[PDB]
């Protein structure tokens, strides 16, 4: 179980987790907004080869799971698993919080995400030829935006992303239930004592995560048929154990 | 494999 207390001892440790694992503080991403990227600069990046920018991207999201995975590890409950749901868990989760994490870089008064030290829209990315993909995770950073997340509700929405006890090979799943239920209770306290419960019906559907990261693997087999020994070569080892199978 | 080297 868990009384009222345990409870917002909960919350509290969820967001300091999240807090000492943010990859960028807030206010770091916000101060930089006027940093645009020029025409000129938009345009080297178009003209850069597929494959460069393939693993450019690669190895920027490999950076940010990186810090998804030391998130898990300070989660409470999330240690005392079996390392095998412990695998599950992240193999399906991590690029599922990046996504959401993402909102923190889109400004979305003009479309732009920060990458590689300024902003740029998701004409910046053309040379990956997945613009359907860029499209769609532009579009979901957007829709989170409209919500107007706080860091403490990010890092509880975060937490329950990743604590999913519905993940197909799941060991442990009873345990898994008792822990995701206490961070949903968690999750709804801190909503109604914010006065926040109004953005529970704003959230993105449950298919709409597993959606965009279909379509992130879906692509990244396209490329890799294209290109086998530079995904081999130069793509990052963590990057293919989580998304071509290795 | 590099997941099981991060958790430990
Ligand atoms: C999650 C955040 C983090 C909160 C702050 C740092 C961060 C960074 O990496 O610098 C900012 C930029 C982004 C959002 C981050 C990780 C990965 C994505 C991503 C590669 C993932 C999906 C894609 O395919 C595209 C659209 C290409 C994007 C481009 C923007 C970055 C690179 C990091």
């Amino acid at each position: 179980p868990a009384s009222l207390t345990e409870i917002e001892h909960l919350v509290q440790s969820v967001c300091k987790s999240y807090r000492e694992t943010c990859q960028l503080r807030l206010e770091d991403l916000l101060r930089q907004r006027s940093n645009i990227f020029s025409r000129e600069e938009v345009t080297g990046y178009q003209r850069k080869s597929m494959w460069e920018m393939w693993e450019r991207c690669a190895h920027h999201l490999t950076e940010a799971i990186q810090y998804v995975v030391e998130f898990a590890k300070r989660l409470s409950g999330f240690m005392e698993l079996c390392q095998n749901d412990q695998i599950v868990l992240l193999k399906a989760g991590a690029m599922e919080v990046v996504l959401v994490r993402m909102c923190r870089a889109y400004n979305a008064d003009n479309r732009t995400v920060f990458f590689e030290g300024k902003y740029g829209g998701m004409e910046l990315f053309r040379a990956l030829g997945c613009s359907e993909l860029i499209s769609s995770i532009f579009d979901f950073s957007h829709s989170l935006s409209a919500l107007h997340f706080s860091e403490d509700e990010i890092a509880l929405y975060t937490a329950l992303v990743l604590i999913n006890a519905h993940r197909p090979g799941l060991q442990e799943k009873r345990k898994v239930e008792q822990l995701q239920y206490n961070l949903e209770l968690a999750f709804h306290h801190h909503l109604c004592k914010t006065h926040r419960q109004s953005i529970l019906a704003k959230l993105p559907p449950k298919g709409k995560l597993r959606s965009l990261c279909s379509q992130h693997v879906e692509r990244l087999q396209i490329f890799q048929h294209l290109h086998p020994i530079v995904v081999q070569a130069a793509f990052p080892p963590l990057y293919k154990e989580l998304f071509s199978t290795e | 494999k590099i997941l099981h080297r991060l958790l430990q």
